[PDB]
RNA sequence: GUACUUCUCUCGUACUGAAAGGGAGAUGCAAUAUGCAUCUGUGGUGUGCACACGUCAUUUGCCCAACACC
RNA sequence: UCGAACCACCUAGUAGCUGGUUCACAUCGAAGUUUCCCUCAGGAUAGCUGGUGCUAGUAGAAGUAUUGUGCGGUAAAGCAAAUGAUUAGAGGGACCUAUUCUCAAACUUUAAAUGUGCAAACAAACCGUGCCUUAGCCAACUGCAAGGCCGGAAAGAAAAGAAUUAGAGGCACCAAGUGGGCCUUCUUCGGUAAGCGGAGCAGGCGAUGCGGAAUGAACCGCUUAGGGAUAUGUGGCGUCAAAACUUAUGGGCUCAUUCUCGAUACGUGAAAAGGGUGUUGGUGGAUA
RNA sequence: GGCUGGGGCGGCAUAUCUGUUACACGACAACGCAGGUGUCCUAAGGCGAGCUCAGUGGGAACAGAAAUCUCACGUAGAACACAAGCGUAAAAGCUUGCUUGAUUAACGAUUUCCAGUACGAAUCGAGACUGCGAAAGCAAGGCCAGCGAUCCUUUGCGAAGAAUAGGAAAUAUGAACAAAUCAUACCAGAGGUGUCAGAAUAAUUACCACAGGGAUAACUGGCUUGUGGCGGCCAAGCGUUCAUAGCGACGUCGCUUUUUGAUCCUUCGAUGUCGGCUCUUCCUAACCUAGCGCCGCAGAAGACGCUAAGGGUUGGAUUGUUCACC
RNA sequence: GAGUACGACCACACUUGAGUGAAAACACCAUAUCCCGUCCGAUUUGUGAAGUUAAGCACUCACAGGCUCAGUUAGUACUGAGGUCAGUGAUGACUCGGGAACCCUGAGUGCCGUACUCC
């Protein structure tokens, strides 16, 4: 490879991109906050049912 | 056509303007672009030269670099006449390695919070460039400083590692990776540690 | 196809296009590591004693100044 | 040069002149070399070990290291865009103190000896003038240039 | 090449620390041992299916071998290994 | 989305050896197989902005950055 | 559909290979070479180039002189000098002696032109019964080596032809394209030669037109922001076709009947040996 | 595998050393020229001392061109392991004596090739113990070509003894501890890649395929003209005689592009690639036809030459033939 | 004016054939117990000093060979720069400049230090 740049070790060889051919092991967190508002809503409801137990 | 080999090779790059989007820097150059023009003083047009240099070329000096340096000048000055001002166009930082700094009246573009307290707590001032135009409009009896630019890790990587007599830090994320040929003397060879030039 | 060509043609025109930079001055790099050693040792054994004497002069010029005023 | 060896190009550069053959004379053993001194590197062929390379023969530089049988010299070798400053190690049989610096260091002495001579005069020798300036010429003999009939039969010998 | 059976060289130890007459013996030695780390690896790679997994060397250009001498210090006990040029016939032979 | 939060985590402040391991200031006195004292300080030398006191661009002072020799 | 069917999929298979790769203007501007590679249609690497720069705008300047001082074995010359070829007669069949004709990329005594190394006053050099320091040298010792210190002077480099400069020196980071070249004066090797093959020092085309040689990549002149004037270069002034409306009040020479006398260098892009009481000159000898 | 005046076969120009090409620094190409290398040497290494070599000439029983002795001359005309160059004469050669500097050499620097990387080889050093020499000094191989990465295998060095503690000084690891094995590590060497900066490698395709190439062959055309063809000049000789009626050797100067080469400029997303038949036209180096000169031209027939391309130039056997033969 | 010892440059010093050499040196020389070395006291090594300038050495000489320097060869050969120069070519002259070599002629035939010594 050309120049003084560092020796790239990126491990992307396995099929990951879901190319029209394949599926590919991609995990995306776009649902992070919606599950943040959900874990809270479910701590409150259990707090509302468990009452008055800590 | 007139013959001028080049003519593209005596010409050099200067860049009067600034590459900074900071609105305050654009005021400070407004001041010195004015008063490096009309002032007839060496100091006052160096800080205008220096005020447009992008962050890389303005390297912070620590405190205790200002102190040590200015304690070297303060010895041979007449005991009657003392008014040196540390004038720095970069950032001034706080040195944990030194305590008990005298009172130096430093001037700078920006002070480390711990660096500014560590001045005034020891009795000095900190005065930024809109003041210093009032105190030293000729730059008179200032003391101008720069930074320390040669210890950066970017300057350390420059140059090839495997060239003889070049001590340079190669790019690797895993340091234990590249030790093993052309570094060790045992197998293929060791790059010569020193080379006459 | 005969690929084995060799020419010097354009070279000294390129070598002078940034010019041939003249040598580095004598004073710039001395770095005597060559070198004939028993003379090199006896050079540092002095070059230490020139530091003491010169760093002493740094002190005698601190007193003599504050002495003057 | 077919083989690109160490001393590949030289049956002449390294040959001794006609009837100058011999081993190195005493006068070149009794010369002494101080560091910093300018020197010619001219390889003597009657001493095998210690020769400089084919390129350095005929160059001049500043001696720097001095070892019991050796010297070392700093010579300018122009390479692609730049002049590297090369350090070579030679047996001093191949080394002669250069006269290059000489006429200059003589111009410096003949200035100072000139200057101490004006200090309290004694006057000074007169300043020589140009030969290119004017004059009347008083010819003692004058001849004619012509192309002679006889000049042509001299140019067709035989 | 005729070479002496006994050579006075130097001995390096503080116990040697002078020229001592040695005993000359040629180095043709190594016997490859199982359980050497590289052999334990070549058996785990070689085992199973697949062909020869490691390159085997055929084209042989050289007719000689460098000659290593094991020289055993007589009064001091260490051995040294001295290397000599390439020769097709090497023989240890007294004075000729 | 913005606003808020920590012990931690991580890149740094220190590096070196295969490893077990070890691990950095200055000055003075001084030579003690961990010497002793002091702590407002560039380890030294050559070159080197600005500043300061001079002079007819430049002497000396300190020299920032930086280059080179130690 | 057969020297391995058909269908869907792995599959947008891989390609150092061919084709394509959409706005403008401005500032700059190349390379076909080096080294390594199962390398030769490709790459990495230095170079060329752009961008960002840093550094105290004459510093460590130079594709050039002059002076001083070094280096050299090509052109020439020599064989009456060595080595190697080599013709003839003479002198004392071979020999011996002195000559003689003729030669050399792998011969040489001698030896250019063009070149090449260094030096030519500010971190330097020069000077001193200066001083300090040494585990350097020596039979010395205040000699020589070295690092300094302190004084001295400094046409800041005279005179002698006795330099010049569109001479800001120096350092660095990042990166593209190129790594098929071709032509020419001169030198030059293989070939009978080549619009052939291969190099050296340079200049060009490549990438660039414009004026000129009718035409031509490279020749000649010239080097291009958009326009006007005056003047010119190479080349031209009978018409084509701007300029002698066919200039002079200039001297000679030339007649050529079917590829048709001759008339743009480079361009054998056409001619030789040999001939001629065609004509026009000259040199030598001779009779009058 | 590769380079390659297409590829193949051959070669080695693939790693390499001396002379030359090479153009008086250095650098410089070809499948340019003339040769080498993969080894060999305990002496052919190291050193001190003595000597002088190749050859020539005079003389000496056998004994001669040539044996051994002796004298004189002897600038190297000899020798130095080998290719070549260079260098050397009280030596660098020869003889002889004693020897192991052909070991170790703290990671010193530098040259050569060059990217100023490595390898190879080499130069200058500093330390140890030495060798020869009265000594100064000389020697870390035989000057300069004679050679080798990562990984893997393999051998050598890290003797014993001591330390109240890891230090100035004891080699480390097996990671919960400790022993003895075993394995590994750090240092220096060896086993080797000759395609020599280092893959593990046989064929055939006319049943063939693909990506491209006019970067590269098989046609034409272009340059060239050795070869083929055609002609001139000179005049030794032939022609009983007489160089030139007609020829014309030894030489020498050209032309043509109807031969074959040489080259590889155009065309490989395609210029239909032998011969005959048919048909037209052009060239002239003229076979017949027109006119003429000359002859070793008496006539007849013909030789040689000049102007001249308007006209003409056949029927068949065999052969695919062009060519060739009847 | 010389000699010897050490020498520097290394023929203006060498080579050949002659001639002459004061003193002191140098040497030839006489010898072989001792040290030492060989076939041979030739070389060499140790002892010494009867004899000779015969030889070496020093010097002079030769229409001598060589060698040194300068002439000449010759502004010829060659060569850097130039041409829309001549020539079919081969090559050549020209313009701004550098500029040789042998034969050939003449002239020269060592010089310079330290130390000790001879008239």
């Amino acid at each position: 490879p050309k120049g003084n740049n560092a020796i790239p070790h990126v491990h992307q060889k396995k099929h990951w991109n879901p190319c029209s051919s394949q599926k590919g092991n991609v995990k995306v967190f776009l649902n992070q906050p919606a599950q943040k508002h959900r874990r809270r809503r479910l701590r409150l409801l259990k707090a509302k049912k468990v009452f008055p137990r800590p | 056509g007139v013959d001028l080999t080049g003519i593209s090779k005596k010409s050099r790059v200067i860049r009067h303007h600034t590459y900074s989007t900071n609105p305050y820097i654009k005021l400070l150059i407004k001041l010195y672009k004015f008063l490096a023009k009309r002032t007839s003083s060496g100091f006052n047009k160096v800080v205008y030269q220096r005020l447009i240099k992008s962050r890389s070329n303005r390297a912070p000096i620590s405190l205790s670099r200002i102190a040590v340096v200015m304690k070297r000048k303060a010895v041979f000055t007449a005991k009657s006449k003392a008014a040196p001002i540390a004038v720095v166009v970069g950032d001034v930082l706080d040195d944990v390695r030194m305590a008990r700094i005298p009172a130096m009246r430093v001037c700078a573009l920006r002070f480390s919070k711990s660096a500014r307290q560590s001045i005034v707590a020891a009795g000095g001032e900190c005065l930024t460039f809109d003041q210093l135009a009032m105190i030293a409009p000729t730059g008179k009896n200032t003391y101008l400083l720069r930074g320390r630019k040669s210890g950066r890790e970017s300057v350390r990587h420059f140059g090839a590692s495997g060239v003889p007599g070049s001590h340079s830090k190669p790019y690797a994320t895993n340091r234990g990776k590249e030790t093993k040929r052309g570094r060790r003397t045992g197998r293929s060879y060791k790059r010569k540690a020193f080379r006459h030039v | 196809a005969k690929s084995k060509n060799h020419t010097n043609h354009n070279q000294s025109s390129k070598n002078h296009r940034n010019g041939i930079k003249g040598p580095v001055p004598l004073h710039l790099h001395n770095s005597k590591r060559g070198s004939w050693l028993p003379a090199l040792v006896n050079a540092r054994r002095v070059r230490k004693h020139n530091q003491k004497a010169a760093l002493k002069k740094r002190r005698e010029r601190i007193a003599a100044f504050a002495a003057k005023n | 040069v077919h083989s690109y060896g160490y001393k590949s190009g030289t049956r002449h550069l390294f040959a001794k002149k006609f009837r100058k053959h011999g081993a190195p004379s005493v006068s070149t053993i009794l010369t002494n070399i101080k560091v910093g001194d300018y020197v010619d590197v001219v390889a003597d062929s009657a001493v095998r070990e210690g020769m400089p390379h084919k390129y350095y023969h005929g160059r001049t530089g500043i001696v720097w290291n001095v070892t019991p049988r050796g010297v070392g010299v700093i010579i300018n070798k122009p390479v692609r865009t730049r002049t590297l400053r090369k350090r070579i190690c030679v047996r001093f049989e191949h080394v002669r103190k250069s006269r290059c610096q000489e006429a200059f260091k003589a111009k410096e002495h003949q200035f100072q000896a000139y200057l101490a001579a004006k200090k309290a005069g004694k006057a000074l020798p007169p300043l020589k003038k140009s030969s290119r300036m004017g004059g009347i010429v008083r010819p003692k003999n004058v001849e004619v240039l012509a192309r002679r009939v006889a000049d042509y039969e001299a140019m067709v010998p035989y | 090449v005729n070479y002496p059976k006994k050579k006075v060289m130097h001995c390096g130890d503080a116990r040697c620390n002078a020229h001592k007459s040695f005993k000359v013996v040629q180095y043709k030695a190594g016997k490859a041992r199982l359980f050497a780390r590289g052999k334990r690896r070549y058996d785990r790679k070689q085992s199973g299916y697949g062909g020869q997994t490691k390159p085997v060397f055929h084209k042989k250009a050289k007719t000689t071998k460098k000659i290593v001498l094991k020289l055993q210090c007589s009064g001091c006990k260490s051995i040294r290994q001295v290397v000599l040029k390439r020769t097709k016939h090497f023989e240890l032979n007294d004075k000729k």
